[PDB]
RNA sequence: GAGCUAGCCCUGGCCAGGGUGAAGCUGGGGUGAGACCCAGUGGAGGCCCGAACCGGUGGGGGAUGCAAACCCCUCGGAUGA
RNA sequence: GAAUGCCGGCAUGAGUAACGAUAAAGAGGGUGAGAAUCCCUCUCGCCGUAAGCCCAAGGGUUCCUACGCAAUGGUCGUCAGCGUAGGGUUAGGCGGGACCUAAGGUGAAGCCGAAAGGCGUAGCCGAAGGGCAGCCGGUUAAUAUUCCGGCCCUUCCCGCAGGUGCGAUGGGGGGACGCUCUAGGCUAGGGGGACCGGAGCCAUGGACGAGCCCGGCCAGAAGCGCAGGGUGGGAGGUAGGCAAAUCCGCCUCCCAACAAGCUCUGCGUGGUGGGGAAGCCCGGGUGACAACCCCCCGAAGCCAGGGAGCCAAGAAAAGCCUCUAAGCACAACCUGCGGGAACCCGUACCGCAAACCGACACAGGUGGGCGGGUGCAAGAGCACUCAGGCGCGCGGGAGAACCCUCGCCAAGGAACUCUGCAAGUUGGCCCCGUAACUUCGGGAGAAGGGGUGCUCCCUGGGGUGAUGAGCCCCGGGGAGCCGCAGUGAACAGGCUCUGGCGACUGUUUACCAAAAACACAGCUCUCUGCGAACUCGUAAGAGGAGGUAUAGGGAGCGACGCUUGCCCGGUGCCGGAAGGUCAAGGGGAGGGGUGCAAGCCCCGAACCGAAGCCCCGGUGAACGGCGGCCGUAACUAUAACGGUCCUAAGGUAGCGAAAUUCCUUGUCGGGUAAGUUCCGACCUGCACGAAAAGCGUAACGACCGGAGCGCUGUCUCGGCGAGGGACCCGGUGAAAUUGAACUGGCCGUGAAGAUGCGGCCUACCCGUGGCAGGACGAAAAGACCCCGUGGAGCUUUACUGCAGCC
RNA sequence: CGAUGUCGGCUCGUCGCAUCCUGGGGCUGAAGAAGGUCCCAAGGGUUGGGCUGUUCGCCCAUUAAAGCGGCACGCGAGCUG
RNA sequence: UGGGAGAGGGUGGUGGAAUUCCCGGAGUAGCGGUGAAAUGCGCAGAUACCGGGAGGAACGCCGAUGGCGAAGGCAGCCACCUGGUCCACCCGUGACGCUGAGGCGCGAAAGCGUGGGGAGCAAACCGGAUUAGAUACCCGGGUAGUCCACGCCCUAAACG
RNA sequence: CCGAGGGUAGGGCCCGUGACUGGGGCGAAGUCGUAACAAGGUAGCUGUACCGGAAGGUGCGGCUGGAU
RNA sequence: AAAUG
RNA sequence: GCGGGGUGGAGCAGCCUGGUAGCUCGUCGGGCUCAUAACCCGAAGGUCGUCGGUUCAAAUCCGGCCCCCGCAACCA
């Protein structure tokens, strides 16, 4: 439930922040926690390969259980739901019977003071982990695998979930949140429920200053620069595109495909997205 | 205003220097072809 | 060649004083319960005034200069991109 | 003899400009061959959040002493950061190393690349971050947490005693963290004292005083006291912490809970050891047996790893503690005590500058700490001033024009001008009061006004303390006094109305543009299923991201409000197991060369045969496009209406002489005495128009228009005054430029603008202050233009390639 | 073209006369007054403001009058920009 | 007190018919549509038929001249939460009543905001017809919207 | 001290007037169509929404004040 | 399909 | 200066390729209707802007002139 400002600043207008009421506790597992070494954009070469990154504030990397299949069959409990500045979803502390703790992504609806549990016998519960094959078609679920013991690769973003639609053979049909219709292997691990903090859509970030606290920096269209820049630079005065709308590196930008085409993963691809 | 020279014995050291010449085959030849022509110093003079 | 300059990375440092008074909280009113209203408390903000600091708006000077960009008056930002 | 030739030398401009901040000087006495310039004293002025003091960087003997003045020093020089010589930098505790890690760098394993080389986990290197044991005073010409004195402390080695399952590169705990706000108690620092110590002082009308002037501390082990930080004890179970584990994690039980206890810091005290002014007498000595006390103010520093709130969610590793493993338990480790041992480098001096970066002793640039007092509401602001440091390395005169910086001005008051450019005005604080509009925050310091000093009387609350005295901080009321004037000096908004553009705070052409440009939250299209797309790389490998469609890339638009129409013929992009074309390859009808011949060799039709293109569709917040001619209504005009041609379709809403309107100063209205600008309208829009967005929009703006009030030297229209120059004298002494020169006016002439030719006229020789009309003055081999089969950046459906992709 | 800086303003003038005014005239469809038109005359004079960068022009209020031209469309080693 | 009938309201769950789309099979020269046509779809394999799948919306028969609610309005089925109302007994309180300017709440559809969803339908819009014209009626398409959550709007031939 | 009033500054209500603009009313006869009254030749009216030279059209829902 | 006086 | 154009009453074909003027609308006559519109039947109307040339022959091809659209008018 997000929350609004007073227009006390010109920027608190629409400014919005989460209300963090899912958050129990405030700092870190510090166990858990180890040093997030920011980039820049830049490469071993030094190079800038992604454009307008950097400057951000400091944080922590909390390392997050994506397998879960490590620990089948042992229980843990839900100790608490903390904010994790390197993803959108918040993250639940699991306090494992086996003394272990870990890190997971929070589902939708996960308690404070419950208990999960993974493997093929975990009852279809908000929080379990399963392979794909023993969850009844029609389940919402998430931080799927997309190859068996590879790691949930698959719908970990804020109030994310891919939905079991059928099955054929060694593998389950899911429909991804892209609305794709993917096969996925029947082995691969995912968790019932949807990820959490589906508000985080509806977020305002309000002012400029925001961006740049989250390591964004000003980016700059190519209509404002010079040939020598960008197939958009040049003109005198405004001036539309006068041609095919373009990249910095003059590939089109509107509408052309770009999977390659013999790729082999097409043959466990039912449906290409939605919308 | 500030001006271009900006002494750094450290940044001296590590840029210009005997060890830093030796790493590279061009900084080898820079040794190399100063040797050649006799300079009397063969890297910049720099106090540590 | 990045000891100038541009961006980023790591690790430190700095920002006199004064003003405005958001949320929340407490109390009071209110109602079936509410919303909500008042007061007190509180101390938010690319908020306000203004040094340091960072700037360089207008004018005057300077013009084989004090200076291959400087000086004076004035002016912008000053918890933040 | 010429090349704006090259190298050198020497001229001219010229005794000219200048001598580097307008903080400022004067005199006496010394020294010496010589003194405005060196030394000393007195007087004067300047800085004092510095122009004083301390660190770091950089510099590298510049430090101190003696002896010198050729050159260096913008003059001088007896002086100096200059010349010669001698001296000077002392550490287990400060800084760095023999400790740790960060980015990064390097790199056993491993990967990649024609060579050179590029990567890469661990490891190693890497600090101004972590960790770690010294405080106060004395001493030298020059060093001092370094030497000395006092009082403290660390590590290593050996030994003695006591204790314990000892033992690690392995496990674990801790180290360990943000921003804003902030409590309690302290300290640093400061103010006052009628108390304490002190050489003295009584002036000039008064004061011998509860007078003036000066000072009233610093360090400290154990212990103690005050204030804080840190931390639960026990037992049982145990499958996790890549072996083990009694440790840690998890579960259960019992006790304990703002505590206490234990532990660790800060502050106070504390054996002890130090310091100690003014004044006076030559750095010293005396003062002095110096005194060393009370009250108040009080940090941003300390206790600290304190507390609260918030979102953008805030290093690592070692030291250290705990756990066990081989091992070992004659050992080994822990604790206490003792003796011994404790290496290398830096240490001078400048350090907002004459010693660093700027060619200079250069008005510029340079990170951290201290930065006193009073008054002004506060403060690091402002004036003065302490400690301390300076008067800026040419001076002396004069008192012109003109220039700069500054002060004032009768009457008028923007009449100045492209423009109120510039300069006035206003100005802090307290109180009264404050409009359209609005997104309800704001607009707002709106506007506009009143108050402001000093004296006396009365009195309310707060801090310290004691509930009081004193001290300190906020106020309240009454009566008075003086001046032209009470934020009496200094620092400190002129205001309103109305358009354009951009929502906003931000950003930019370092050094002619700060803007309406860029960015911006926000909106939409599009790509991307993860070994993602995309980017960098030959590759390996990276970024993306230790992210996963509520995410990442690309593009346009640019808060917000109300909206964003019609065209898919062309180009693009998306979809389309048909068909047409289509290269290598397959196929081999049928031909050819050669040989006596088996053969060897060549050409070769149909037919099969990808992507691409053709072809069929879709698609606009994809590139883009959104008509012409003729007529028509109460006999005006105009045209709701019609005709016809063309297109893929013919511009919708809204707006409009506009940042767009050519004709144009369109026309009408407003404002003015007068309005090419401005504002409001109209609509024949040369040539608005809907995300290269359309129309609005409160708030914001060193943006660009228009107007008014206030006030002014902007102006009518100029006058006077100040200082720094200009001027004269002494010292030092440049520059561009320069064919040579014995270098006048007119009217002609001349390559068409003549000091230089002709004719006339005028004119004794040489300077100084001034002014700029000429010397087609100087500067720069015109930057406009053309020329060159000269160059370079950029574009594309120019040509031809290449990467890349299919 | 191995450089002759370019509109307008300001400042400072100076010259020409095809004379805007003032002075002297002739003709007049000159009653007077006031004009018209031509002749002579360059001595002096020839205003302040609104608009626009403007020159020019229009306009306001006056005037004896509100002249027109040249001087590198006079004048940037004089200023503005 | 004990009973009763009902699409009264809210939440969650769930069933089948049909339309559309997609994949497989089988199959060929048309389908669709109208007053008649054309646009459109179809040999690149449509329509018609069979199997499978995905998804949304509405609930046939019962059903009525019926029922419920103050009105707007409420219809598959299930469960939970909840309002109103009638009846019998004649037990309890003893006028505690009626109305109601203001106020408060509710309030079909369309509409609006922020998300989601989107099968059918369908303003706008396009195309084919008709017509003198046809910015309509009819036909082939088709975006909001219709659906869900939350918040607004507060209208009506909101009528008996 | 109060004080008529004068003055400066900022507000509120009312009236008059204003380039232009909005629809309204009235004036017999023009131009365009034919929306309504009959099943008015697509039953009408309706609140709303979008559209169009004009009346009007269409969508959603409502009413009968609808014919047969 | 079929407008008007 | 460059490109296009002028043909019954209106708007358009024919021109390129010489012989043949065509389409919609309107106009006139007649129907239908009570009447008008619509609708049906039949008709008339252009010597092709103009003058000159080439040709057997010119709307057509080549020139001159007039007239109407469109583009251009830059460095200065
Ligand atoms: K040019
Ligand atoms: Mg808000
Ligand atoms: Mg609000
Ligand atoms: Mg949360
Ligand atoms: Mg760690
Ligand atoms: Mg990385
Ligand atoms: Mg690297
Ligand atoms: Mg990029
Ligand atoms: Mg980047
Ligand atoms: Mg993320
Ligand atoms: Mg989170
Ligand atoms: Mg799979
Ligand atoms: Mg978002
Ligand atoms: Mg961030
Ligand atoms: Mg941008
Ligand atoms: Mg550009
Ligand atoms: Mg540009
Ligand atoms: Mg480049
Ligand atoms: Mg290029
Ligand atoms: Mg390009
Ligand atoms: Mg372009
Ligand atoms: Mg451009
Ligand atoms: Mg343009
Ligand atoms: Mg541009
Ligand atoms: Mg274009
Ligand atoms: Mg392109
Ligand atoms: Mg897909
Ligand atoms: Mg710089
Ligand atoms: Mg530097
Ligand atoms: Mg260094
Ligand atoms: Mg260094
Ligand atoms: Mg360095
Ligand atoms: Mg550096
Ligand atoms: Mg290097
Ligand atoms: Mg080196
Ligand atoms: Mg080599
Ligand atoms: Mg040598
Ligand atoms: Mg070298
Ligand atoms: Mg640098
Ligand atoms: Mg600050
Ligand atoms: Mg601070
Ligand atoms: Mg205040
Ligand atoms: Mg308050
Ligand atoms: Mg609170
Ligand atoms: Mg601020
Ligand atoms: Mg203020
Ligand atoms: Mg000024
Ligand atoms: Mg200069
Ligand atoms: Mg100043
Ligand atoms: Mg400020
Ligand atoms: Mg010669
Ligand atoms: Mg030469
Ligand atoms: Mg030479
Ligand atoms: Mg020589
Ligand atoms: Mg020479
Ligand atoms: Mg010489
Ligand atoms: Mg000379
Ligand atoms: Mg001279
Ligand atoms: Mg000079
Ligand atoms: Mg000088
Ligand atoms: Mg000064
Ligand atoms: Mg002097
Ligand atoms: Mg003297
Ligand atoms: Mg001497
Ligand atoms: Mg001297
Ligand atoms: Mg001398
Ligand atoms: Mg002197
Ligand atoms: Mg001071
Ligand atoms: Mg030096
Ligand atoms: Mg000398
Ligand atoms: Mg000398
Ligand atoms: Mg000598
Ligand atoms: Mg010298
Ligand atoms: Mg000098
Ligand atoms: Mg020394
Ligand atoms: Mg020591
Ligand atoms: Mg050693
Ligand atoms: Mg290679
Ligand atoms: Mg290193
Ligand atoms: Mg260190
Ligand atoms: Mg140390
Ligand atoms: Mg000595
Ligand atoms: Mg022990
Ligand atoms: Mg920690
Ligand atoms: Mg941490
Ligand atoms: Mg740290
Ligand atoms: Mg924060
Ligand atoms: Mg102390
Ligand atoms: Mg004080
Ligand atoms: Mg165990
Ligand atoms: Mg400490
Ligand atoms: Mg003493
Ligand atoms: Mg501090
Ligand atoms: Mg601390
Ligand atoms: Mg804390
Ligand atoms: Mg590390
Ligand atoms: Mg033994
Ligand atoms: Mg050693
Ligand atoms: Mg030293
Ligand atoms: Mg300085
Ligand atoms: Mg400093
Ligand atoms: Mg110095
Ligand atoms: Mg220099
Ligand atoms: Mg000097
Ligand atoms: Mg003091
Ligand atoms: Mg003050
Ligand atoms: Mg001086
Ligand atoms: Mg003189
Ligand atoms: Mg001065
Ligand atoms: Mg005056
Ligand atoms: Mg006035
Ligand atoms: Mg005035
Ligand atoms: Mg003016
Ligand atoms: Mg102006
Ligand atoms: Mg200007
Ligand atoms: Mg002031
Ligand atoms: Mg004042
Ligand atoms: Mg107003
Ligand atoms: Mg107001
Ligand atoms: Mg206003
Ligand atoms: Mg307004
Ligand atoms: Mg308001
Ligand atoms: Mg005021
Ligand atoms: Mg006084
Ligand atoms: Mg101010
Ligand atoms: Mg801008
Ligand atoms: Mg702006
Ligand atoms: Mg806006
Ligand atoms: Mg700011
Ligand atoms: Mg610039
Ligand atoms: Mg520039
Ligand atoms: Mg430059
Ligand atoms: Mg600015
Ligand atoms: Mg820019
Ligand atoms: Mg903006
Ligand atoms: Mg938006
Ligand atoms: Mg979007
Ligand atoms: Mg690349
Ligand atoms: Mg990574
Ligand atoms: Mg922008
Ligand atoms: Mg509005
Ligand atoms: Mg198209
Ligand atoms: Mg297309
Ligand atoms: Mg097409
Ligand atoms: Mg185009
Ligand atoms: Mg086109
Ligand atoms: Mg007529
Ligand atoms: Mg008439
Ligand atoms: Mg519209
Ligand atoms: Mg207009
Ligand atoms: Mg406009
Ligand atoms: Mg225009
Ligand atoms: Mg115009
Ligand atoms: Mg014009
Ligand atoms: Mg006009
Ligand atoms: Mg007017
Ligand atoms: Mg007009
Ligand atoms: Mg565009
Ligand atoms: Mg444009
Ligand atoms: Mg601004
Ligand atoms: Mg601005
Ligand atoms: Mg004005
Ligand atoms: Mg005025
Ligand atoms: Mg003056
Ligand atoms: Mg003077
Ligand atoms: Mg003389
Ligand atoms: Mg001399
Ligand atoms: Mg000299
Ligand atoms: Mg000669
Ligand atoms: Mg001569
Ligand atoms: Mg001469
Ligand atoms: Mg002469
Ligand atoms: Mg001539
Ligand atoms: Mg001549
Ligand atoms: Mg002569
Ligand atoms: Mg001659
Ligand atoms: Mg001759
Ligand atoms: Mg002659
Ligand atoms: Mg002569
Ligand atoms: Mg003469
Ligand atoms: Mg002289
Ligand atoms: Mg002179
Ligand atoms: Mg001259
Ligand atoms: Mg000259
Ligand atoms: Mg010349
Ligand atoms: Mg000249
Ligand atoms: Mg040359
Ligand atoms: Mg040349
Ligand atoms: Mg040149
Ligand atoms: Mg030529
Ligand atoms: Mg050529
Ligand atoms: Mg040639
Ligand atoms: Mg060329
Ligand atoms: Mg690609
Ligand atoms: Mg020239
Ligand atoms: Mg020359
Ligand atoms: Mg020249
Ligand atoms: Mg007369
Ligand atoms: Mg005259
Ligand atoms: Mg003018
Ligand atoms: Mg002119
Ligand atoms: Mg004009
Ligand atoms: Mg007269
Ligand atoms: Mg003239
Ligand atoms: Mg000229
Ligand atoms: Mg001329
Ligand atoms: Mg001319
Ligand atoms: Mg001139
Ligand atoms: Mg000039
Ligand atoms: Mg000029
Ligand atoms: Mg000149
Ligand atoms: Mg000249
Ligand atoms: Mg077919
Ligand atoms: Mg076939
Ligand atoms: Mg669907
Ligand atoms: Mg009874
Ligand atoms: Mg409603
Ligand atoms: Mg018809
Ligand atoms: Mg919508
Ligand atoms: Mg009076
Ligand atoms: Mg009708
Ligand atoms: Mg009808
Ligand atoms: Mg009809
Ligand atoms: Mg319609
Ligand atoms: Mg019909
Ligand atoms: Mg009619
Ligand atoms: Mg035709
Ligand atoms: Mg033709
Ligand atoms: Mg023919
Ligand atoms: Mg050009």
């Amino acid at each position: 439930a997000v929350k609004k400002f007073k227009p006390y600043t010109p920027s608190r207008r629409f400014m919005t922040v989460a209300d963090f009421s899912e958050i129990t506790k405030t700092e870190p597992e510090k166990s858990l926690v180890k040093p997030l070494k920011k980039t820049g954009g830049r490469n071993n070469q030094g190079r800038i390969t992604v454009r307008f990154r950097g400057g951000g504030h400091k944080r922590l990397y909390r390392i997050i259980d994506f397998k879960r299949w490590d620990k089948v069959g042992i229980p843990a409990k839900v100790a608490a739901i903390e904010y994790d500045p390197n993803r959108s979803a918040r993250i639940a502390l699991l306090h494992y019977v086996d003394g272990e703790k870990r890190y997971i992504i929070a589902p939708d609806g996960l308690q404070v003071g419950q208990q999960v549990v993974a493997g093929p016998d975990a009852p279809i519960q908000v929080g379990n982990a399963l392979p794909l094959r023993f969850i009844p078609v029609g389940t919402v679920v998430h931080a799927v695998e997309l190859e068996p013991k590879k790691g949930a690769k698959l719908a970990r973003a804020a109030g994310t979930s891919a939905q079991i639609q059928g099955r054929e053979g060694d593998y389950v049909i899911l429909r991804l949140p892209s609305g794709e219709l993917r096969k996925v292997h029947g082995e691969c691990y995912a968790t019932v429920g949807a990820v959490g903090n589906a508000d985080h859509k509806n977020i305002v970030l309000g002012k400029a200053g925001r961006s740049r606290w989250l390591g964004r920096r000003p980016h700059v269209r190519g209509a404002a620069m010079n040939p020598v820049d960008h197939p958009h630079g040049g003109g005198e005065g405004r001036a539309p595109r006068g041609r095919p709308p373009a990249s910095p590196w003059g590939w089109q930008t509107k509408g052309l495909k770009t999977r390659k085409r013999r790729k082999p993963s097409s043959r466990f691809i039912i449906a290409r997205r939605k919308k | 205003m500030k001006r271009t020279w900006q002494p750094n014995r450290r940044k001296r050291a590590k840029t210009h220097g005997f060890r830093a010449r030796m790493r590279t085959p061009g900084g080898r030849k820079v040794l190399k072809r100063r040797r050649q022509k006799g300079r009397w110093r063969l890297t910049p003079a720099v106090r540590k």
